[PDB]
């Protein structure tokens, strides 16, 4: 088949770990699980076990998609981020415990591995545990993001208790995170959603006034979904369906650009004409994004209608190649 | 947010985007456990027509409800041709994620640029609201004649204050593998031989 495997990772540690797993005979999923836990240590600004995400896969010639996006706590309400007079409360949805959805990453990595991985679960966490125990060197830009974040948090959280000792180019260790990963390696997701880690999560919600409960954690499920499929020019793109907007967005971006090929003929990449045409398409994509898209089991989302080739053709017609279309006139495309 | 891409020697592929939402999420660490909690709730529409931290709006579909998943822009992607993986890619960037991927795909498939150049190339973003506003990053800012021409058309140009993505991609060319890590970030790629 191929000359080998490959990894493209957002830091050197994820790259190294993925490569070691491939060398040991793990498949792409084994490597992905070990990489995701590694970055939960070395890339805490985004790599995580307290967040969520999406995995797109191609295994033995077939496409798959795994949704481990966070879910609103049972106690969430439509106006929970508004004051008694209806105004949005500054940063209540962005900073502090009420900003958190129920985390899905540990469940997602488990489900992906149980279905498709080749190697023993616990050993996929040993790399990450090592980096948490013996540390990694903080990057310059990473520390800058740390500075910006701690200034934004403005003393409202316990962030500084755990990440305040980060210094650029110095080794940063995370002993409590090491133990948490050891529990996940030994017990599986049960530790996070039912066990010791789950208890520690609940205690933090009570300490900080958050909403997540034990029942929230016990009821969390990752979901396998049919990936979004987009075909053009003999290529087949598999990407994220709802609850991601990217699948429908890409289906419309590619489909409309193809319909407007004549306008793109001859125009150099990142010319003002190129950029204007992309903006004109993006106008219509985001008009539909705002009006129709959300969790697909909580409303009847007209996905087919928004990706039918005839709809794509109608929306492509709206593109104005010579001038900006009137923003207030860019409507949701299925609006009667 | 962050993204990684993996292909194994059997031709299987994983494209994985995951996140806390904003940098270090909510800033809340689980005492005793040591991990940060997300601030992913801001991806819901908190109030109809009111933009969230990425400038995107919503109403009923993306309104908060118990047990509901909040709308995402994360778009981990795998391109195939003739039943075989040909390109694995994804990126952070909030509401810029799928427009950045769109541009990389245009660079690879329409402009036929080599992978490293397609990923390093300037990317910009528009999203209807804010009105006629095009975003750029300090890595490859809009400048010179093109910026004047866009300004003259009626567009507002704005430095968004962070890099526009961090593409991590793998191209499969027959049996050969190529990686690209966005120069905007500190990523690393490796081809791994049996």
């Amino acid at each position: 088949t191929l000359d080998g495997g490959a990894v493209a990772a957002p830091d050197q540690y994820g790259a190294k770990v993925a490569a070691e797993i491939l060398k040991k005979g793990g498949n792409a999923v084994d490597a992905a699980v070990a990489t995701a836990f590694t970055l939960a240590v070395t890339y805490p600004e985004a790599g995580n076990i307290g967040g969520g995400g999406f995995m797109t896969l191609y295994v033995d010639g077939k496409p798959y998609f795994l949704d481990y996006r966070e879910i609103a706590p049972k106690a969430a309400t439509k106006t929970m981020y508004l004051n008694e007079k209806g105004e949005v409360i500054e940063n209540l949805s962005l900073v502090g415990a009420k900003a958190a959805g129920v985390p899905g990453t540990v469940m997602g990595l488990w489900e992906a591995h149980q279905r498709f991985g080749k190697l023993k679960w616990s050993e996929l966490l040993t790399p990450a545990i090592g980096y948490a125990q013996t540390g990694f060197k903080v990057a310059d830009q990473q520390y800058q993001y740390r500075q910006d974040a701690i200034a934004l948090f403005n003393g409202k959280t316990n962030f500084g208790d755990y990440f305040g000792t980060m210094k650029p180019g110095e080794v940063f260790k995370q002993p409590e995170l090491a133990k948490t990963l050891e529990r996940i390696a030994d017990k599986g997701p049960d530790d996070f959603y039912k066990g010791e880690t789950a208890k520690l999560l609940i205690a933090q919600m009570k300490q900080d006034g958050g909403l997540i409960t034990s029942d929230d954690l016990v009821d969390y499920q990752a979901k396998w979904r049919e990936p979004m499929r987009i075909d053009w020019q003999g290529n087949t793109l598999y990407t994220a369906p709802l609850p991601s907007s990217g699948g429908i967005a890409l289906a419309q971006l590619i489909g409309i650009k193809e319909q407007r090929a004549a306008d793109f003929k001859g125009v150099e990449l990142n010319s003002a004409k190129y950029i204007h045409l992309l903006s004109e398409i993006e106008k219509r994509v985001f008009a539909d994004r705002a009006d129709y898209l959300g969790d697909p089991q909580f409303s009847k989302v007209p996905v087919a209608q928004l990706t039918d080739p005839k709809y794509i053709a109608k929306r492509a017609g709206e593109v104005n190649p010579d001038a900006i279309s009137a923003t207030e006139k860019v409507r949701p495309g299925l609006e009667p | 947010t962050t993204h990684f891409s993996i292909v194994d020697k059997d031709g299987n592929a994983v494209s994985n985007t995951y996140t806390l939402n904003w940098d270090f999420g909510s800033g809340v660490v689980v005492k005793g456990a040591g991990f940060l909690l997300n601030d992913e709730m801001d991806d819901f529409s908190s109030k109809p027509g009111v933009a969230n931290a990425f400038g995107v709006v919503g109403s009923d579909a993306n309104a908060i409800e118990p047990g509901k998943r909040m709308l995402s822009s994360m778009s981990p992607s795998i391109v195939t041709r003739d039943g075989h993986v040909s390109l694995v890619l994804g990126t952070p960037g909030g509401s810029r994620i799928f427009t950045s991927i769109f541009q990389v795909l245009n660079n690879v498939y329409d402009f036929h640029l080599p992978l490293e150049k397609a990923v390093a190339a300037q990317r910009v973003h528009h999203q209807l609201l804010p009105k006629d506003t095009i975003y750029y990053d300090a890595y490859a800012p809009l400048t010179g004649k093109v910026a004047d021409e866009l300004k003259a058309m009626g567009y507002t140009l704005e430095d968004q204050g962070d890099n526009m993505g961090d593409i991590q991609a793998i191209r499969v060319n027959g049996k050969a593998l190529e990686t690209a890590s966005d120069p905007r970030g500190r990523g690393v790629g490796m081809v791994v031989k049996p």
